């Protein structure tokens, strides 16, 4: 329960979420995406994690692929690094993200 | 070729 | 390091054409393989995640060429690059003629 009950907190509080590994060019190509179009992003790199199989497990029963990346925007599942860049190429990514930024607030200040 | 397309088609 | 297996590398790609030394959980392995596949010239694949001695070849292909880093892809006994080098190449359409030079 508490990988995805993590992943869920993580996706929720980003706007952008790419689930990872710091070996995998496909995994770099989408981070290099989403900082050349000038968006911020959290990266969770699931060779660092300890439970990193869990993680990978979790996803897949979330999204349907065990693979990286697995990429959110506002909390949705989006795909991995080919279905982000067809979003992109089609003129789709870029207003989720921004939706996202407009909408997400800042915690310390609602409390 | 025929060996080729038996490896191909089962990875992809 | 001292002790990488260079020797064998060098056995394999004088005895193959085209050899690409890959993972199977890779992308950018399956993109390089496609790419000959897709060419219809003959390639030989060695998958180091699957091999128990697959960590030695890393360790020879770093001593080579610089890079513990998969792909690693050569064409006539040379080495041509990674994913994206040949991926490159084939672009402006000098891959296939590399290939080719095996065969003259
Ligand atoms: N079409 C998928 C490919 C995803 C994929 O195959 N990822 C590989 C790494 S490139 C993978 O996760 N392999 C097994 C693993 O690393 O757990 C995408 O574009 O994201
Ligand atoms: N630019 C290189 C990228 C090679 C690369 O980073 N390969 C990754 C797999 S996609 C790797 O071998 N990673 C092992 C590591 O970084 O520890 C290419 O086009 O082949
Ligand atoms: S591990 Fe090579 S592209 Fe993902």
């Amino acid at each position: 329960t508490a990988p995805v009950n993590q992943i869920q907190e993580t996706i929720s509080d980003n706007c952008v979420v790419i689930f990872s590994k710091t070996s995998c060019s496909y995994c770099t190509m989408a981070k290099k995406l989403f900082h050349d179009m000038n968006v911020n992003y959290k990266v969770v790199e699931l060779d660092l994690l300890e439970y990193g199989n869990q993680f990978q497990d979790a996803l897949y029963k979330m999204t349907g692929e065990r693979t990286v990346p697995r990429i959110f925007v506002n909390g949705t599942f989006i795909g991995g690094a080919t279905d982000t860049h067809r979003l992109h190429k089609e003129g789709k990514l870029l207003p989720l993200v921004h939706q996202c930024y407009l909408k997400k607030s800042k915690r310390k200040e609602f409390q | 070729l025929g060996t080729e397309n038996l490896y191909f088609q089962s990875m992809e």
